C-alpha cells in the first residue's frame, strides 16, 4: 500500500478534491486502460 | 476609483453625509457616515 | 535628498527623491509639484526656475536640482557656502481628491 | 447501510511482551469506523486513540491509527469495531 | 439599560397594537411577548406599576399606573391574557400618537405638585406596533414631550437618560422599519429594536432588556437563553476534586450556598484529606479554588454501625466547604436557595410572615414532588428531572434499600434509611433518571416560580445504573436514590452559615 | 444624470479656487431649489396635478396610505403670487385627520407651490377644497410651519352648499360627504 | 434581495473616526518577573 | 433505494452543517444587541453569505460561508465571557 497525502493550507476553505491514480502496465491496481480509479474526498482547511 | 456627488446643504450645524457600497458576487461591503460642519455666510473679524 | 547636504562642486546637483504612500502603507499614484530655494538665517529666496512637475509611479518620484539653475538663482559659489537649501513638494492623486504638501529644510 | 465488522488479531513472536506498538488501518473506499465503537476501544486501558482522530466523523477518517501499549507474545490480543458504508461505489 | 431593584419604584407601560395590519396570528403572539415578560420580571422580585393600553384608532386603558392593583402581576396577566384581539375591529386605524398621548397622562402628575420622590421612578415604554400608522401625526413628538416631563436631557451633568427605556417590537409582516427606530430609544451598547423573528427563542430577547445590577445577589435565578453556557443555566453548580496518594481522583459536585460556602455530600471527604488536596471549581473556568476548611456534620458517621451489620452509615451526610477566597456573583456564579430563609420566602413570593413550616409544605408536600438534579454527561451540565416520593409511595420506595450492596443482612430498614432522607428514582409514577458517582453531592432542586430551591443533597443509591462513564440499558425497578433533606439538618446550616447574611428563620 | 463640475486652482493655494458646473438642461449645473429669504429646499422633484373615476373607495385607500399625515376641508382666504413661487393662505374648517401639526379649526395654514403649477389647480378665493399630503411636505419650524403642494398632495374642489343641488355635482357631494363621516368616527382599513 | 449582493439595510456604516483616542491610565502592579511587569490590555480599534 | 455517490454525500453534509448554524443565526444576531457595533456589522454581512450559499447548493460557497459564519459565532462567544 502506498500513501498519497493531499495537503490543504487554505485559510478557511475546505477543498472538494478529485484524486486519480493513472494506469500503468507495470503495476496492477483498480485503474486499468479503460477504467479510471478516482475518488472524491474532502479536505478540511489547514489540514491534510 | 473616485465617485462624484453633488449636494446642497439646507440647514446649518453638524450635518451627516452617508455613503454605502457593496460588490457583486463577492460578499463584501463598507459604509461611511462622516459629518461635516455647515456654516452660514459670514467672515471672521475683530472690531476694536 | 540622496545626500544630507550639498557639495558646491558637485556637477550632478542636488538629487531629491519624492516618496508618497497611503497611511495604511499602500503605495501612492499621482503627480507631484516640487520647488527649491535658499535660506539665510530666517529669510528664504524661492527659485522659480527650479519648479518641476514629476510623475509619481510605484509611490516614488525623482527630481533633480541642476547646479546651473542654482547658481542662476543668485547674482562666487564659495559664497553660498554656509547657507541652506529647502525642498517644497506637493503631491496630488490622479483622482484629484486629496492633496498633501511636504517640505525638507536645512 | 451494509455495515460490516472488522476484527484484528495480533501476537508478538518474542519472549517478552512487545512494548508500545501502532495499528495502522486503511478503510475500504466508502467505509468509516463507528464513532461509538472508537470511544469504547479508546477508554479501555492498554489502548489509545488521539482526540484528533476522534472528532472526524464518518466523512474524513479513511485512515485510522490505534496506538497499543503492549501486545502479548503467548496468545493473541484481538479487537473489533463496526464500520458503515456511506459512499457506495462499484469495485 | 433597565435597572432592576426594589430600591426604587419602576413602571412598565405595555402598549399593544390591535389594528388589521397586525393580524390574529401576531397579536396573540404579541401577548405571549408580554405575559412571559411579567413573569420573568416578577421572578426578580421587583414590583412595577404596570400599565396596559391596547390601541387602534382609540386606545383602551385596561390598567392604570395609579391603581392599587397595578402591582399585582397575577391580575395584570389576567387582564392581558383576557385581552381579545377583536376588542376594536371597527377602527382598524393605527393612531399611535394617540396611544402615547394617553401614556403621557399615566406619568402626568396632577398639576402643580410633584409626587413623593417622583424622579427616582424608572419609566419603561414597551410599544408593540408595526410602524405603519395612518391616523394622527408623528409619535416622535410625544417622545420629545415625555422627554421633558421626566426632566430628561435638559441638564448638563444630570441627563437622566436612565429613567427612559423605550422598546419597540415590530409585530406583523410588512413593517416600516425606518419609522420604528425613530421611536425606539437610542442608547449606546443597548438594544431596543426587536423584530418578528426575534420572537422565537424568547429567552434570548429578554436577556438584552434586563441587567441584574442589584439582583446579582438573588439566588436560584437562571438565564435560559440558547447562547448561554452550561453555567449560565446552573450558576450554583460546582465541581469538587479530591487528590491524594493512591486515591487517584475522587469526583464530587456541590452547590454555592453563599459567598464563602459550598454545600456537598460529607462522604466525599475524610479527616485524612487535607485542605490543599481538595480543589473546588465553580463555573466554566478551569481555575481551581483553594478551600479553607471542610465542616463535617457533627452527627455524620459512616462507621457508626460497625456492630449491627451496616458497613456504611449515610445518616446526616452533609458538609459545608468554606472557600479560602470570597466569591463575586456573576451570570455563571450565583447561589442556590436554601430552605427556611428570607431568600426562599421572597423567592416563592410569600408574605413576610412566612414561617419555616409553611415553606416545607410548599416545597415538600406529602405527594409526588417535581424535582431535579444536575449531572454532567461528557463535560456537559444536563438537567435531570425526577420525582420525590414524599407521599404514600414513600414506604414502597424506601423499602427498596434492601437491594443495596452491603444492605442485605439488615435488621430494620428504618435503621439505614433515617427520616433525614428523601427518596427518588424508580418507575412510578414515571421512569425517573438515576444519579451516578460523579453526581454525588449534587443538589436536589424543586423548580417553582421561575426560581430554584434546594431541598436535598445526593447521598447514595441502591443500584449503580451508571456503570462507569455510562448510564442506561436495563435499570432495575428498585433503583432508588436517597438525598439528605435540608429540613432535617436546618439547625446545622443555621449555625455555620450564621454570618453569611442569608436570613434563616429563627423559627 | 448628475451635473458635472470643473475646478481651477494654483498648485500652491487650494483655498483660492473656483468651481463651475454644467448640465444639458439645468441652468449651469446648479440644481432645482425653491428658496425664500434664507430658507431653501430641495425642489429637485416633480409637479402635482380628466377626473377618471374618483369614488368613495378610491379615496379611502389613498387617504390611508403610509405618508398620509393630514386631511382637512379648507377654504382659501388669500392668494399671493411671487416671481419665484406662489402660495395660498387657506383656513381649516375641520380637521378630518390631525397630523404632526397641532392646528385648531379656524386657524390659517400657509400652502406653497411652484409658479409652474399655476395651471394645476387654479385655487380661487372663498372656495372649499379637500386636501391631504405627506409629513415630508412640512416647511419651517413649529409652530411657524408651512405646507407644500407636492406630487403627493391631493387637491380636490369641494362644491359649495347651494352647488350640490346641481344634478351634475351630486355624484361628488355624496362621495365627499360620505368620505367625511367614514373618516371622523371610523378610520383607515389597515 | 435575491441578487448576489448585500442590501442597504445590511450595511452598518463606520462612523467612529477619532483623531486621538486611548487616553487611558494603567498601573503595572502585576506579578513581576526579572523586574519587568506585563499588562495585557484589550483595546477596541476604531473605524 | 441503496446509497449516495461521489458528490452525493460531501455536498449534502456541508449543506446540513451550514443549516445548523443558520438556524441559530437569529440567536447570535440578536446577541450582539448588547455587544459592540463590530459584531453587529460582521454578523449581518456573514449572515447573507451563508443563506445565499445554501440555496445555491454550491459546495464552494457553502463551505466559504460555513467558516465565515462559524468564526463570527466564536468571536461572539468570547465577547460574552468578558461580560460573564
Ligand atoms: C484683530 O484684527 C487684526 C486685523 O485683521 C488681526 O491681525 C491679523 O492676524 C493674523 C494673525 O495674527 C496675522 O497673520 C500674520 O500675518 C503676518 C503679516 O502679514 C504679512 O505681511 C508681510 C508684508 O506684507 C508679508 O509677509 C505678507 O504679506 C503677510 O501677509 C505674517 O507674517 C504671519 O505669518 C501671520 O500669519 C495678520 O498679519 C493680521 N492682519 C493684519 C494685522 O492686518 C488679528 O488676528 C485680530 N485679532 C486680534 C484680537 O488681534
Ligand atoms: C407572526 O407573523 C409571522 C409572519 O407572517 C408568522 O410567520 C409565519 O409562520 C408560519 C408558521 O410557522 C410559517 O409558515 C411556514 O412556511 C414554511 C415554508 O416557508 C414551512 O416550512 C412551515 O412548515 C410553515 O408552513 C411562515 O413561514 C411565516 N411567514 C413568514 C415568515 O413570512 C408567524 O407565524 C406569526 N407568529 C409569530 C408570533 O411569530
Ligand atoms: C430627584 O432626583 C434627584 C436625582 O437623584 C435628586 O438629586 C433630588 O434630590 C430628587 N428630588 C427632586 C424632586 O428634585
Ligand atoms: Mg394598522
Amino acid at each position: 500500500e502506498i500513501r498519497a497525502v493531499l495537503y490543504n493550507y487554505r485559510q478557511n476553505q475546505e477543498l472538494k478534491v478529485r484524486v486519480e491514480l493513472l494506469h500503468n502496465p507495470a503495476f496492477c491496481s483498480l485503474a486499468t486502460t479503460k477504467r479510471r480509479h478516482q475518488q472524491t474526498v474532502t479536505i478540511p482547511p489547514k489540514s491534510s | 476609483l473616485s465617485v462624484p456627488y453633488v449636494i446642497v446643504p439646507l440647514k446649518t450645524g453638524l450635518q451627516e453625509v452617508e455613503v454605502k457600497a457593496a460588490v457583486y458576487h463577492h460578499f463584501i461591503s463598507d459604509g461611511v457616515r462622516k459629518s461635516l460642519k455647515v456654516v452660514p455666510e459670514g467672515i471672521r473679524m475683530n472690531k476694536t | 535628498p540622496t545626500e544630507k547636504f550639498y557639495y558646491i562642486y558637485n556637477e550632478k546637483g542636488l538629487e531629491v527623491t519624492i516618496t508618497a504612500r497611503f497611511l495604511y502603507g499602500k503605495k501612492v499614484e499621482g503627480t507631484a509639484f516640487v520647488i527649491f530655494g535658499i535660506q539665510d538665517g530666517e529669510q528664504r529666496i524661492s527659485l522659480p526656475e527650479s519648479l518641476k512637475r514629476i510623475p509619481i509611479e510605484d509611490g516614488s518620484g525623482e527630481v533633480v536640482l541642476s547646479r546651473k539653475v542654482l547658481l542662476d538663482g543668485v547674482q562666487r559659489a564659495e559664497d553660498l557656502v554656509g547657507k541652506s537649501l529647502y525642498v517644497s513638494a506637493t503631491v496630488i492623486l490622479h483622482s484629484g481628491s486629496d492633496m498633501v504638501q511636504a517640505e525638507r529644510s536645512g | 447501510k451494509n455495515t460490516m465488522i472488522l476484527e484484528i488479531c495480533t501476537r508478538y513472536r518474542g519472549d517478552q511482551d512487545a512494548t508500545m506498538s501502532i495499528l495502522d488501518i486503511s478503510m475500504m473506499t466508502g467505509f468509516a469506523p463507528d464513532t461509538d465503537d472508537l470511544k469504547q476501544l479508546a477508554n479501555g486501558v492498554d489502548r489509545y486513540i488521539s482526540k484528533y482522530e476522534l472528532d472526524k466523523a464518518f466523512s474524513d477518517r479513511n485512515t485510522l491509527i490505534i496506538y497499543l501499549d503492549k501486545v502479548s507474545h503467548s496468545e493473541d490480543d484481538c479487537l473489533a469495531f463496526k464500520v458503515h458504508q456511506y459512499f457506495n461505489v462499484e469495485l | 439599560k433597565i435597572v432592576l431593584d426594589p430600591s426604587g419604584s419602576m413602571n412598565i407601560y405595555l402598549v399593544l397594537d390591535g389594528s388589521d395590519s397586525i393580524g390574529a396570528s401576531n397579536f396573540t403572539g404579541a401577548k405571549k411577548c408580554l405575559v412571559n415578560l411579567i413573569e420573568k420580571v416578577a421572578s426578580y422580585g421587583v414590583k412595577p406599576r404596570y400599565g396596559l393600553v391596547t390601541y387602534a384608532t382609540y386606545p383602551k386603558i385596561w390598567v392604570k399606573v395609579s391603581e392599587a392593583d397595578s402591582s399585582n402581576a397575577d391580575w395584570v396577566t389576567k387582564q392581558l391574557n383576557e385581552i381579545n384581539y377583536e376588542d376594536h375591529k371597527l377602527k382598524s386605524g393605527t393612531n399611535t400618537k394617540k396611544a402615547l398621548q394617553a401614556v403621557y397622562s399615566m406619568m402626568s402628575w396632577p398639576d402643580d405638585v410633584p409626587p413623593e420622590g417622583w424622579n427616582r421612578t424608572r419609566h419603561v415604554i414597551i410599544l408593540m406596533t408595526d410602524g405603519l400608522h395612518n391616523m394622527g401625526g408623528d409619535p416622535i413628538t410625544v417622545i420629545d414631550e415625555i422627554r421633558d416631563l421626566l426632566y430628561i436631557g435638559k441638564d448638563r451633568k444630570n441627563p437622566r437618560e436612565d429613567y427612559l427605556d423605550v422598546y419597540v417590537f415590530g409585530v406583523g409582516p410588512l413593517v416600516n422599519q425606518v419609522n420604528i427606530n425613530a421611536l425606539a430609544s437610542k442608547k449606546d451598547n443597548e438594544q431596543h429594536v426587536f423584530k418578528v423573528k426575534d420572537m422565537e427563542n424568547l429567552e434570548d430577547v429578554f436577556y438584552q432588556m434586563i441587567d441584574e445590577s442589584q439582583s446579582l445577589s438573588l439566588c436560584g435565578m437562571v438565564w435560559e437563553h440558547r447562547k448561554g453556557t452550561d453555567y449560565h443555566k446552573q450558576p450554583w453548580q460546582a465541581k469538587i476534586s479530591v487528590i491524594r496518594p493512591s486515591k487517584g481522583h475522587e469526583s464530587c459536585m456541590g452547590a454555592v450556598v453563599s459567598e464563602y460556602f459550598v454545600l456537598t455530600a460529607a462522604h466525599c471527604f475524610t479527616v485524612d484529606d487535607k485542605e490543599h488536596s481538595i480543589k473546588v471549581s465553580v463555573g466554566g473556568e478551569k481555575r481551581d479554588l483553594e478551600i479553607e476548611v471542610v465542616l463535617f456534620h457533627p452527627n455524620y458517621n459512616i462507621n457508626g454501625k460497625k456492630e449491627a451489620g451496616i458497613p456504611e452509615f449515610y445518616d446526616y451526610d452533609v458538609a459545608l466547604i468554606k472557600l479560602k477566597n470570597k466569591l463575586k456573583y456573576g451570570q455563571t456564579i450565583r447561589p442556590i436557595c436554601l430552605p427556611c430563609t428570607e431568600g426562599t420566602t421572597r423567592a416563592l413570593r410569600l408574605p413576610p410572615t412566612t414561617t419555616c413550616q409553611q415553606q416545607k409544605e410548599e416545597l415538600l408536600p406529602a405527594q409526588d414532588i417535581k424535582a431535579l438534579f444536575v449531572s454532567e454527561e461528557e463535560k456537559k451540565l444536563t438537567r435531570k428531572e425526577v420525582y420525590i416520593k414524599n407521599g404514600d409511595k414513600k414506604g414502597s420506595c424506601e423499602r427498596d434499600a434492601q437491594y443495596a450492596p452491603g444492605y442485605d443482612k439488615v435488621k430494620d430498614i428504618s435503621e439505614v434509611v433515617t427520616p433525614r432522607f428523601l427518596c427518588t428514582g424508580g418507575v412510578s409514577p414515571y421512569a425517573d433518571p438515576n444519579t451516578c458517582r460523579g453526581d454525588s453531592g449534587g443538589p436536589l432542586i424543586v423548580h417553582k416560580r421561575s426560581r430554584f430551591i434546594q431541598v436535598g443533597v445526593i447521598s447514595w443509591g441502591v443500584v449503580d445504573v451508571c456503570k462507569n462513564q455510562k448510564r442506561q440499558k436495563q435499570v432495575p425497578a428498585h433503583a432508588r436514590d436517597f438525598h439528605i433533606n435540608l429540613f432535617q439538618v436546618l439547625p446545622w446550616l443555621k449555625e455555620k452559615l450564621q454570618d453569611e447574611d442569608l436570613g434563616f428563620l429563627a423559627a | 444624470i448628475q451635473p458635472g463640475a470643473v475646478k481651477v486652482y494654483a498648485y500652491y493655494n487650494l483655498e483660492e479656487s473656483c468651481t463651475r458646473f454644467y448640465h444639458p438642461e439645468k441652468e449651469d449645473g446648479k440644481l432645482n431649489k425653491l428658496c425664500r429669504d434664507e430658507l431653501c429646499r430641495c425642489a429637485e422633484e416633480n409637479c402635482f396635478i380628466s377626473d377618471d373615476k374618483v369614488t368613495l373607495e378610491e379615496r379611502l385607500d389613498k387617504a390611508c396610505e403610509p405618508g398620509v399625515d393630514y386631511v382637512y376641508k379648507t377654504r382659501l382666504v388669500k392668494v399671493q403670487l411671487s416671481n419665484d413661487f406662489d402660495e395660498y393662505i387657506m383656513a381649516i374648517e375641520q380637521t378630518i385627520k390631525s397630523g404632526s401639526d397641532e392646528v385648531q379649526v379656524g386657524q390659517q395654514r400657509t400652502f406653497i407651490s411652484p409658479i409652474k403649477c399655476r395651471e394645476a389647480l387654479k385655487l380661487e378665493e372663498k372656495k372649499h377644497y379637500l386636501m391631504w399630503g405627506l409629513s415630508s411636505d412640512f416647511w419651517g419650524e413649529k409652530p411657524n410651519l408651512s405646507y407644500i403642494i407636492g406630487k403627493d398632495t391631493w387637491v380636490e374642489h369641494w362644491p359649495e352648499e347651494d352647488e350640490c343641488q346641481d344634478e351634475e355635482n351630486q355624484k361628488q357631494c355624496q362621495d365627499l360627504g360620505a368620505f367625511t363621516e367614514s373618516m371622523v368616527v371610523f378610520g383607515c382599513p389597515n | 434581495l435575491d441578487e448576489d449582493i448585500i442590501a442597504e439595510e445590511n450595511i452598518v456604516s463606520r462612523s467612529e473616526f477619532p483623531e486621538s483616542w486611548l487616553w487611558n491610565v494603567e498601573d503595572l502592579k502585576e506579578p513581576p518577573k526579572n523586574g519587568i511587569s506585563t499588562k495585557l490590555m484589550n483595546i477596541f480599534l476604531k473605524d | 433505494t441503496s446509497l449516495p455517490t461521489s458528490n452525493e454525500y460531501q455536498n449534502e453534509k456541508l449543506a446540513n452543517e451550514l443549516k445548523s448554524l443558520l438556524d441559530e443565526l437569529n440567536v447570535n444576531e440578536l446577541a450582539t444587541g448588547s455587544l459592540n457595533t463590530y459584531y453587529k456589522r460582521t454578523i449581518k454581512i456573514s449572515g447573507q453569505k451563508a443563506m445565499y450559499a445554501l440555496k445555491s447548493k454550491d459546495f464552494k460557497k457553502m463551505s466559504e460561508a460555513k467558516y465565515q459564519l462559524q468564526k463570527i459565532y466564536n468571536e461572539i462567544d468570547e465577547a460574552l465571557k468578558s461580560k460573564y
